């Protein structure tokens, strides 16, 4: 028994419609997408940064590794 | 115009709910109904017979656990509610066929 012992609530009214009287995915352009954009916007500069930073470190380290595999001509300039 | 009886615009029924919560009230009330046919329909006769099978109850019915109404018997056996009633409220073009009951917070679910 967990329903009926949860919280002491007073003076709140709620109105709801049967699922058959309404649409499943309403106002995709006027409400949905705008919000999706809103949500993306509000988070991008919190998530993206460290991932971008990770990428850079990855690129540097990968290139720096391949670069150390190449030969430096300055080791054979007097090997006549 | 003066001696013509005006036909009223029809009222659209909506399956839906409204919950007015106040835990400070001693008992909860719940009414549930589907759309009825309206005065002119003969079915109203059958609907009323139907409501008679289910009937009504209230803690002062002496018949108690032996009442013929199954819902009534159950309400008694399991202390399901303080009372309940069926109804078939008719109107010209529509109506409300349902039931209403009064129960303690912790027995609403079983009653329903």
């Amino acid at each position: 028994i967990h329903f009926g012992n949860l919280a002491r609530v007073r003076h709140i009214i709620t109105y709801s419609l049967s699922p058959f009287e309404q649409r499943a995915i309403p106002n995709i352009f006027s409400d949905a997408l705008p919000n999706v954009w809103r949500r993306f916007s509000s988070q991008v500069f919190k998530v993206a940064p460290p991932f971008l930073g990770a990428y850079l470190l990855y690129s540097w380290g990968t290139q720096e590794f391949e670069r150390l595999k190449r030969k430096n001509p300055a080791d054979y300039e007097n090997d006549q | 115009k003066e001696d013509a009886v005006p036909i009223l615009p029809r009222c659209r029924f909506t399956g839906s709910e409204i919950r007015a919560r106040d835990d400070a009230l001693p008992v909860a009330h719940v009414a549930l109904a589907v759309e009825g046919p309206g005065w002119a329909d003969p079915d109203n006769v059958v609907l009323h017979v139907a409501n008679a099978i289910i009937g009504r109850y209230d803690r002062t019915f002496g018949g108690g656990k032996h009442l013929s109404s199954r819902l009534a018997a159950l309400a008694v056996e399991h202390k399901l509610c303080h009372s309940f009633q069926t109804f078939n409220t008719s109107y010209s073009d529509t109506g409300l066929f349902g039931f209403h009951f009064v129960a303690d917070p912790l027995s609403i679910d079983d009653m329903m």
